[PDB]
Parts: C-alpha cells; structure tokens; sequence
C-alpha cells in the first residue's frame, strides 16, 4: 500500500513527477482539488497549501509550487502564478523591460503527515527570454533560460529539463528523505 | 490504531459468517449516481423565495436552510421532496447503479438487515438488480405489513421519497430524531444488543452520526448495567480519509476504523464488500 | 366485547401464519406443575429472620418482603434464588411438563420468538421435549452470543434462575424496569412494532403487567406520531374469568379479552394452543 | 430506626430555619374534615350505570373503577369531579378546618413551598384562615401567571378540582404521571436538588406515593453521577403506625420515619408541627 | 420580525417588573476582557502532544480536541482547566470587569436567577462589584448548601473552573448532557414552566444553543399537553447580525430577536440592560 | 358453552343438583374454594357469599347456603351450619328440650351476574327427631322429620326427599328464572 | 410514651382494664375496628385476632377474647361470642337443659409485636345459673355462678369479679410479662 | 437608527468616505476584518468581497475596491490591490516601460442586504506617472494622471480629487440609489 499521496492538479506537473519517481511502490497520486492560496512569498504559499490538502484527502500527502522572481520587477510573479498565468501566458517577454533580462526560477516541496510540516526549496537562475521558444513544459518554460545555456526550458528533452529545473532536484531530495 | 482492507477482512468474516453484521450506510454510498448534494437542490428553489443562491447558503446550514423553506409557504417542503424524488430517484441514476462496482458487491453477499440514512431506493435496487427481495421499513405501517422470512429488511433511518412524512431533513426534524422514539430508532434499538455494524459513506464532521455513534455506545453500556461487564462486539468505519485525531476517538465509541485506498474511493470499498465473502 | 375460543382462533391463525403472533406467558402458564408460589418460600426463610411466617407476611407484599430479606444481610437474596432453583427447575416439575398438555401444544407450535415473565425453565424444556431448539435470553451476554436463523427465541423478561443477576424479585427493581431500559425492554419496543401478543397465564389485579400493556399502547401511539394514524395489529389475553369492567379498560390499551372455559383451566388453554395450528 | 416526636423536632428545626423543609400531604391530612373516601363517592355513581355498589366495587381497584367511568358516556368523568367539587370543597369542611388542630399548626409556619396530592382546596384555605397568602400551583396557566415574592406556593401534585383537567383519578392517568413530565412533576425535580420533605397522611400501601420515593432517591443518585459523593439531605416520613420492615425499606430511599403517638392522630401530627417552629 | 432597542425595552420591563426575566449569558458577554478564545489555549498546549498548532486545529473542531486530549494522558484534561483557570480567572481580567459596561448594567439590575454557559467567574463578580451577593449553583453540592433569600442565584449551566469535574469542554459531554439530567438542567425544566430569558451572546451557529432553544419550547409545549393551549411567555435573544433567515426560524422557539446597534458591540449592550431599569 | 357456573364444595350437594339440573346444557359446575361467611341470619349469609364467589372465579355464578332453625333454641344454629357441624354432628336431637321439638329446615339460592345479586328462598318445617335415622343426605338430614311424616329426611331415597326439601324446591324456580 | 397498645372495641372491658392497669405508665389504648374472626376453638380465635389488630395499627397492640363453654352442649357458645348474643342475650339460662348445668368459662389475651405472638390462657368453671341475676357485667355475668359461690358475676363488685373471673387472672400475668 | 453599514478597513478610505457621506444619517461604519479576495477582475473581487463581509457582519453591508489596468502590462495590477502594493509602493513608475504610459483607475462600490447584490463600477483614465508626486492619497494616488491634467491624484485637494476619482463619483450614485 502507499503510504505517501502526492496531490497534483495539473496533468503536465504529473507527467514529470512519475517519470522519476513512477517506479516508487509506496507513493500514490491524487487529484483532490484544492483552493489556491495567492500570496507572492512561497514559502508562505506551499506551507499553507499542505493543509488544505491535507483536510481534503485527510493521508500523508505532499504538495508542490512553482515560483518566477524576476529582478527586473522586484519578485513579481513570485508564488502568484495563477492570476498572472490566466492573462499574460507568455507576455511575460514583452512586458518586462528589455534592459536587465534576469530572473530566479523557484520550486518547493511540502510534505505533511498531519502533526508536521516539512519544506524543501530549490532554486535556479539564469535569465528571461526574449521570445516564447520551445513547446514541451508548464506555465513559463518556454521564456526561461538558465545559466551557461542558450536553450530554453520547453525547447529540452524531459531529461535535460529536470538537470536543470528547480522540481528535478526537489524530487531527488524528497526521494531520500522519505524512502520512496 | 487503523486498520487495513487486509487485516478488517478476517474480522468482517466472523461477524458475517454468525449473521451478526449490518451495514449502516450513508451519503458517500451514492456518490457514484452522479445525485444532486443540496449545493444546488434548494439553492435552485431559492429563486421562488427570491434569492440569489450563493446568498440564500450565506445564512446557515442546509438543514436550517430547509426549516426556513418548510415554514415559508404552506404545502412548500413537498416541492422539494417531489423535486428530490425526480432527481435522486431517476433513470439515469438507475442505469449507474446497475454498473456500479459497489452496488453489485452490496448486493452479492445474503443480508438480513441493511440501515441506511439516505432517501434514495438504490440500496433496496441494489439487492433486486441482484434478483433478491428487500423490504423497505421506513413507517409504523410497514414494520406491521407482512413479510417473508428470508427477505433482506432495508431500514430506512431517515426516510423514503415516496413517503415523505418520513423525511428527516429539517434542522427541527434532526433535534426531535435525537430522542431515539422514531420507529427506526426503536428498531435499532434492539440491533444493537446483538449485532456489529458496519458504517460506509460518512464523514468526521457530520455530528449526526457522530451523535449516534455516541448514543449507541451508551445504551450499549446501559444495557449491561446489573450484570458483570462483558466483552461486546466491535463496529466499523469505512473510511478513505482517516486522519490522527478522530480515529482515536471513535475507539471509545466502540468503533475501529478502517483506512481504504483513496486512490480510486468506488472500487476500495467494492474489494471491501468483496472480501466479506 | 369478550371473545370466545371459537371465534378468536381465526384471528390467531391469521397472526400466525404470516408469523407475527408472539406468546406472553405468565405465572398461571407454570400452574400445572406444581410449583412453589411465594406463600411459603420467603415465609419459610422467615424463621433465619426470626419471625413467625404468618406474621412476616402482614409486613407487605412479596416484592416487599423481597427487598427487605435483600438488606438484611449481605449475600442474603441469593439464598433465596438458590432455593427457588431447586424447587421450581426440579426433576418433578420436570415430569409434570412431559405430560402437561399445555406445554405440548406450545411446543407443537413453530413460534420465532416467546415472552415469559417467569424464571423457571419450563418454557424452553417444553420446546427441548418436543424435540426443537430454543435460545433463552435474559442478559447483554446471551443477545451477543451466537445462535442459528431457525431456532425461537426465548425472551426471560424477569430473568432466569440460572443467571441470578438478572431477577426481578425486589419491589425496586420492578421499580427500575418500569423506564423500559432493560435489555428484555429494549427488544420489547421493536417487537411492538411489527408484532401482536398473546397474553396468557396473568390476573387482571398484577399491576405490572397493567404498566406493560399501558406501555405498549403508549409507545404503539408514539410510533405512529408523525405519519398519518393506521389501524395496528389486536393484542390478546386469554383469562379463565374476564367480569364485566376489566375487558373494557383493556379495549382501549389494544388488548381483547378471550373467555376460556373455567371448567378445567389446563384443558382450555390447551385447546386455545391447538386450535392455532 | 425509627424516630419518636422529641429526637425529630431538633431536626425538622434545622431544615426549616435554612428554608429548605417542604410538607408533602397526603389523604390522611385529610381525615379530621370528614370527607367522603371513594366507598361512597363511585358506588354512588354506580346505579348510574346499573350495578349495586358492593358489586361495582368487587371488579376492581377504585382508580379502575373510574377509567371505566370515563370511557362509558362523553362527558361523564366531569360529574364525578363536579360531585366531588361539592363533597370535598362544601361549607361544613371549611368550619372542621377552621377549629382543626393541624391545619392551624401548618399555617403557623412561614413555608416556601406545600405540596400535596388531595384535590380539596383545604391546605391553601388553611393558610388564608391563618391571614396568610398562597398560591395555587397546578397547570401551566398557573405557573406562568404572576404572583408576590412572599407568598407560599401551594403545589397540586394530582391537580385542583376548579381545573378538572389536571386531575390524576383514572389509572390511566396514574400511569402516565409516571413519566414525571407534568408541570408539577418539573417542580419536583428542581426541588428535590435542594430540599428536605416532610411526608405526612400516607400509606405504606399505597403505591403511588412508594414509586415516586424511589423516583426522588434515584433522581438524587443520577445528581451527583460525574461529581463525587456528598451526604445528602434527609426526607422524613410521619405515621401512626411504622411496624417492622417497611422503615429499614425507606432508609434505602433516604426517608427517615417518624413514629408519632396513635391514640390521638390528629393531635399527634399537631405535636409535630408545633415543635418546628 | 426583529426588534429594535427601543421597542425591546417596555417588553423587558414587564417581565422584569413582576420578577420573570431571566439572563441566559453566552460568550460574547466576556469578550470585552479579552480572554483567551480557544484558538491558543490547547493549539499552545499540542505542543505538549507533538502537533503544530495550526496542524492541531486541521483535526477536528475544538470540542474533539479536547476529547482527544483527555484520552491522551491520566489526569491530562486537568492541565488544561488549571491553565484556564489562570487565563479566564486573572487579576487583568478583574480590571476590566471592574471598568465594564455590561458588567455594570447586568449588576445594577436586582436579578433573582442567572445562567451562563461559560466558566469565568466574571458574572459573580460584576455582581459583587456592585455590592450584592451572589451564589455560584454548578454542583449537587451547591444546590443543597444554604443561602440567603434575597440572593442571585447564579446558575453555571456548564460549570465552573473551581469545580472542574463540572465543566462541559469534551464533545462526550456535550452529548451527555443533551439528555438534560444534569442538576442545572434539572433547574432548568422548572425554570421554563414560569420565566421568559434573556439570550446574550450567542452566535446563530452555535448548535448546542440551538438544542436549547428547541427542547425548551418542546419542554414547554409538553407542558400543556393535557390543558388547553394557552399562549406562553416570550423569550428574547439580542444579536448585533440578526441576517435573513435565522430571525424567522427562532419565531417557532418562543424566541423573538434584538437587533442592537452593530458600531459598538458592548455599549449596545449596555443600553439594552440599562433600559430594563 | 356454559353461561352460569354453579359453586359447590360439598360432594353430597353436588350429586343432588347433577340429579335434578344435570341435562341442563348451560349450567357448569365449579369447586373454587371461598372462605364462608358466618352469620345467624340466612339472607345475610347467602347475599354474602355470592360476592366472594364471583372474586374467586369472576363468571356468572350461583351459590348455596342451607339453615336449620329450631323453635326450642331462638333460631340456632340457623345459617351457622359449619360451627355446629364440626362439633355437634347429631348430637342435636339430644341438647334439645325433649318439650317443644319443632325447628324449621331452610334454604337459599344466589346468583350473581357481576351487576344484580337474586336471592331465592324456599322453606320448610315439621318437628326435630329424637334419634338420627337415615344414611342419605347432608349435614342434618337424619334428625329432620316434615310435617305429615313420620320418615325423616335420610331415611327417604333421593326423589322423595326432593318433592319436600327445601333444596328440592329452588332447584325447580332455579329453571324457569334462568332458562337452564 | 406508650409501648404496648391495648385494643379492644367493648366498653365495659375497657374499665375492668383500667380499674387494673389503668395506673401502668407504659400501656396506651386503642379502639380501632377489626373484623371479628369466628370459630368456638379460643386458641385459634385469640391468635387469629391478633393479627387483624397488627394489620389495623401496626403498633406492638394486645388482644383479649371471651369464651364459655357448656357441658350440656359439648362446648358451645364457646369463642362464638358474637352471634350468641346477637340473638340470646341472657335466654341460654333456658335453652340449656335443666339437668347437667356445668360450664368452663375462659378468657385469652394476645400480644403480638410484630414478630411473635404469645396467647395466656385462663379458665375458671362453676356452673350456670337458672335465672338471669345481678347487673355488672359483660355478655354472659349475669348467668355464671363459680364455683363455692352462690353469688353470680355481675352480682358481685368489680373488686369481687376480677379475684375470680378468668379476665383478672390475665391481666396480673400480663403485667409481669411486659413490665407495665 | 443606521440602515446600511459601510465597512472599510483602510483609514483613508474612511476619511474621503466621510468626507462626503458623513452627514447622512442612516449610514453606518465597520471595521470587521474580512479575508481580501485576489483576483485580476474587478467585477469578481467586489462581488465576492460582499459575501465575505455579510458573513463577518450579518447587516446590510457596503464594500469597495478599487483597481489600476495599465495598457502596457495588459490589465495588471486590476484588481490585485495587495500584492503589487506589499512589494511595489510607488516603483510602478519604473517597472513600466516608458513607451506607451496609459492606464485606467477602476473603482466599484457592492452593497448586499442579504438577498441580492448590486454593484456599481466607475472608471476613469489618463495615464501613469514618470515620478511619484504628491502626498495625500491611498495606494497608486501619488503616480496617477487623469486627461487634461499635469497634476496627479495625490497633488490635488480633498475635493479636487473627488471631482476625478472613480471613488468620487460612486459615492454620488450610492447616495442617490439607496437615499442616504
């Protein structure tokens, strides 16, 4: 039986999660739907969003967000990923400023079974695109490019993404801390 | 302090084998029908009192909401039991049910008395799509009616749609049911002096059923008074969200609970009915 | 308004065909065996008091002078259950009921479920002579137990000598079964429901079973509160000498009275019983 | 065990200086007005019917006698109350209350609060005859309605004669006191928290009046059920005759009995009173 | 169907006037002395346990986590009534009360009986603030000890956190004492018989006001059973958010509601207290 | 089925009413045992005794009573047949005055409806004997000689003593007031 | 206080008492009304009646019964106080034969506290007179002659009656069984 | 009595209130603390907001929110009030680019009675500012620019900004829709 659920909603979060850790016998899914926390500080979100989950499913469940913080704005998207998603897809290129181009690219794990809370952040750099390039990824993977690369996020394979991208090392990290 | 489907199969055995279990179902039993769930049933009706209906459910509970309606218009609650009626009770639930892993695997296994807190009929259709006979008790009159003896008696804790007197949906309707004088409450009454019970399709926070669970254990304990205490039989609690606090207590309410997969919540509690057999 | 043998044994075919006719046996059921009857068994344990047993008894009745030989000593009343058991369950009272044409034709019966407000064994053995298995329950211990499907249940409402913490014997504890509370009461109140009762072997001047057949009328009325009145099933009573004031008092608590021939009293009861079948 | 005159007075003074003694009367307070005593009263009212009156009496106890009364003819029960009306409440009783030694020793104590249970309105006319004020409490018309802070009630356990609706006469209506759900019965519960009660003019037979002595004792033990155990107050009982079994009974039921001198009754029951204050 | 303060006040005089208004006092009254509210008192103490607090609370209302925690550890409930002894019972608590408005309209106001559902001690001492005497009633022991006869008997109808085998905190004891047997429910049943109340805060979501609300309106129409229906006395709830539904359900429990002035929560209050004078 | 329900204990009366009232269909016969009134007036006895037999068996009943009254002694025995009986069997036709020897033989029916109580009383008186000759009968029927006759009461068969008894007589009114 | 509580109904038996024990200080009076119980046996009268009084006051009471036995009529009134004199008064003077004329008269008391019973029983016999003499007495005075006496019962003086009469015999024993 | 509560919980919001519908006198003021709805549109905030704050209050309530849209960030802030405002005071000035420089400020006003909403919304544009100018104001009032002027919100009066704001001209047509 599994023992620990991780909650996701979106399909494409889901697909990269069970290419690593597809094969672990003791972590199962669930697609509980949740309300989104809005708040710009992630930490703030993901600790929060582990207890609305975990009054929905009511098992050992883990959660996980994205966060965007670019310099050129002074954080902003940070963890306000939904209303910024639902009108500027990836205008993202064009509203910023073209003059500084530098952005962190943030994610963060959060597993709680009930008593408590435990939160892993990881944290990628490089800069911002200029022009949306590349198809496979979510929410701002092809205006993303990181440090000593002139490729995108959604213009990689599966596997370079995840040797690069904040959520590949977050689900190395949560794979030996909880056995899976 | 949780049991698996694995380790609650061999205790739901024994108390099947010995004709001494009862199943006690609620509203997450119907959840594969696709029914309504009241966030729209008197939300809609709402319009004729002149609501909008994300306002209507500002101003309490459902069961408060319903009180409101019945004292609103004379003859006015049996609009919404004759709108129930329709939608709970319709084709298209019945042609779920017939496919439904849980309802077959309620059905399989040769009960002789099933309770159930829902107005629905698809528990009583369950067993007959199973080509087996269920009898409804819900009023003074059929508990009187004449039966056969091998027939399945469906107990209708809360009512039937097709005799709305019975219909336990008022908040006023819930605080006169706690006086245990209802002739499902009198029957129950004498159940569980003798029988274990099995509860599917309920949540932590309904606080009616929290109340019952109560309220069994006391008259449990009442009932051995003068005598030495002894040992009694233990009920269930099919769950797919257990948690850390609430199984604990029901312990003491003479209830274990048992975690199911949530992974897919019809097909868990279908192996769980069919590892009875 | 007092039936006759003839013209009440259609209506008891009729309840017992579609098996809902429950036997109510009393202390005149257990007169043909020759049994002890209070008269002599606390006025001969009189004389450990030190009274005379003519004059213990001017000091109240029985269920009186009960409950004062229970706070004389300690483990006192239990002397007198020890003694009960040996006179009324003895091997005489045994022989009488294998002749008693009574307790044939009870036993020629196939009941599901016997009532009796006697602590003898005589009901059972009755059954256990004509060949058929009878479950006695009395305690929380004996409903928890195991049994089979067909197999009539035999409901010691006052207890059983066997389990002596389960007697009703002292005036106070009459007093605390008259809330109903017991584990005979709670079955008592779902019986009602579905079933209708022949009394037999009672005096119209018990005032116990006055309480019950007030009690039963009661909670009779109050199942059928919120629903529309429907006409119920017809109590019976069975006496040797009915008079002329009390069949119509019982009219009123469901209850018709059947004159039975006062002529040989055994012989009557008999016929009654065997013109049921 | 068993108190005389002399070592009950320092004992009834404490509980009536701290406000907390409450008289319970009965029929036998009164017998110095010569009243008619149900021999006469329905046996009169038999050849109504059609019976002799030693032959009406012979089918029956006298709260029997009159549930048959009152299912005969509409409207028939009320000519006994209005009979009784003129028997109990007539002229010639109020001049014996008026020259009667107990009624001027109960009228000569401030109390909070009588009860009785004999309809006659002379335990309310004996405290105007002493000048004082009371209030007669036995419907919910009269405990709604306003009074002074100073005034005695006077609490009609069994009801009032000028309200013929809350008279306890039939059995039926004795059964159903037994519930202890009547307006005066409310009182008694919160009354019993806090008060000693002097019970005066019973019988150890009467049976009524034994039910509600072991009500009150149980009333009392389920008080203190989470708390511990604390000493409570004690009930006292005076007759003229205790005997030998029926005191050591009432210790159990927290009543202590008062022998009082036999050769006057009614001067004996003036002594006592006249020593609380 | 709501009214105002103006048109409350010449409602409330007339109960007051003749000595039938009774306060009936939530906890809303103590929320000008900034007290703890529950959602630091045992989240501080799930520490203890092992929980975050906010992950404590995610478990259960408070009611079943602090059931959970009396089951945890022997002798553990009692660590919390200590701790809220020092929180509710403190010096900084006395000043405020001291300074109160509400405290000081509640106390200027000559009442005979007040009941309240929380355990502060801060409705005694507004009363003894003023110069009057007060008496705490939460136990058997209470009710039974002497006191005076111009004395406020205040009625802790939850208990008091000097008596702690009296408080209701656990769900088990909410549940417990909806059978009303417990003595200030015992006061209660015979308090309704005569008084209209005075609800101050409460919340229409309570749910165990609620209950009250409708077993005294079943208790007081259980009351006139037998009499004819009379109209009963009015109780009155104030509230500073009536809402639009909730004023209409508590129409058919004998309770009429008070809007106040919403701008300042306990100066509305107090204009309220100081107009029954 | 029986209506009226005749009361005896006495074997020897019970043959003697089976003789007369035997066929009759809707008379039964019972032997509940009743605590006898004792008294000297016969009415009084009789209207007394029914009551106590209708608590004992509660079906309409009819009970008996016999009475010698004898002239030389003011009444006496007259309806206290058991207290002499138990003492003075026959000796009667010694403690009498062998002057005056002249009594009266008297007997009484009742029958009790639970509503009415009818009483019947028949009569008859010759002389007392002054030895007791005879077998048949009960109680004082030796030493009990009608006028007109010089045969006592036992020395007479069971048809004779029946055209002169008193007992002879309420069994005929007994009939035609009842049907039977 | 009283302890034991004498219970009689007959005036006249009430002064002979309390001409003897009227000065005890631990004897009080009742006149409650019981059922009288008849049989000529004294024994089982006496035992009987004590009872019936205990039923009646439930105090620690004494009982007294009366009984003269004939030897011309084989016991006889004997404890049948009651239904003699109801109807012959002082006639047994005549209704006796004038041969044999010899009598027993016996008097009982009972006193009975609830647990046990104890009976006395005293007996003093003469003969009968022919004729009704004298005024004093109680039932059967004015016709009892002791023996060595011509001089009846109710001819004498209350001091005279009770140095020979069965009655003042009890009431010397009772007093040194009880204290009084 | 008042009949219509308004709630607020920024205090200059409450001055220009009161500046303008102090004197009526059925117009009464809260302080409750409701949950702040994030969302872009404006529509959906203010009509969600009411729902929130009838909970909080339970008498008929009005609410507010107000709104910037800039044209050259596509909407954004709209309706998101509190996070742009936590992390970016007055820097909208510099994040936007100094291309286009167009933007509207939306204000809406809700008031629910319990039974239905009513919402109004004013709107009013004219540019963004180069430079934060100007004190007194709430939010965005220093760096907005109406047409026709060169002096921003903040720069102006009391009553001059009420002559331009959205703000300024819901609180006419409330007054004139409820009577106030």
């Amino acid at each position: 039986a599994p023992t620990w659920f991780y909650n996701t909603t979106n399909s494409e979060k889901l697909r990269e999660l069970q290419h690593v850790l597809g094969g672990s016998a003791k972590l199962g899914y669930l697609t509980a739907k949740v309300t989104e926390i809005l708040d710009v500080d992630l930490e703030t979100v993901i600790r929060a969003k582990a207890i609305a989950a975990y009054r929905a499913v009511r098992v050992p469940v883990i959660v996980e967000h994205g966060a965007l913080c670019i310099d050129a704005l002074n954080g902003l998207p940070g963890a306000l990923v939904k209303p910024f998603w639902e009108s500027l897809d990836t205008r993202l290129c064009e509203v910023i400023p073209a003059g500084q181009r530098t952005a962190r690219a943030r994610g963060a794990l959060c597993y709680c079974d009930g008593r408590e809370r435990h939160v892993l952040i990881e944290e990628t750099e490089g800069e911002i695109a200029p022009s949306a390039r590349g198809t496979g990824g979510f929410h701002w993977d092809p205006i993303f490019i990181p440090k000593g690369q002139t490729r995108t996020f959604a213009e990689m394979s599966l596997d370079e993404k995840l040797s690069f991208s904040p959520l590949g090392r977050l689900h190395t990290r949560l794979r030996t801390e909880l056995g899976l | 302090t949780t049991l698996t489907l694995s380790e609650a199969a061999p205790l739901l055995k024994k108390e099947f084998r010995e004709g001494r279990l009862i199943p006690f179902l609620g509203a997450g039993f119907s959840k594969p029908l696709k029914l309504p769930d009241g966030s729209q049933l008197i939300a809609s009706l709402a319009k004729t009192l002149g609501f909008e209906p994300e306002l209507f459910d500002m101003h309490g509970r459902f069961e408060q909401l319903a009180e409101f309606f019945a004292i609103s218009a004379p003859n006015r609650l049996q609009r919404l039991v004759y709108e129930m009626s329709l939608s709970f009770d319709s084709a298209e639930a019945e042609a779920l049910r017939e496919k439904s892993p849980m309802h077959r695997a309620l059905a399989a296994l040769d009960w002789r008395t099933i309770y159930t807190t829902n107005y629905d009929k698809h528990v009583e259709g369950a067993l007959r799509d199973a080509g087996k006979q269920a009898a409804v008790l819900a009023s003074f009159a059929d508990f009187q009616g004449p039966r056969a003896r091998d027939v399945c008696e469906v107990i209708k804790f809360h009512g039937t749609l097709d005799q709305p007197d019975t219909i336990v949906l008022t908040e006023s309707s819930y605080f006169q049911r706690m006086a245990l004088d209802a002739p499902p409450d009198q029957r129950l009454r004498a159940d569980l002096l003798a029988n274990s019970f099995l509860f599917i399709g309920y949540s932590f926070s309904d606080t009616n059923i929290r109340y019952i669970w109560y309220r069994m254990n006391q008259l449990r304990e009442q009932s051995q008074l003068g005598v030495k205490h002894s040992q009694a039989r233990r009920c269930f609690f099919a769950t797919h969200g257990a948690g850390l606090v609430q199984p604990d207590i029901l312990q003491q309410w003479n209830i274990d609970v048992i975690q199911l997969d949530p992974t897919d919540k019809s097909a868990s509690v279908a192996r769980l009915l069919e590892s009875i057999a």
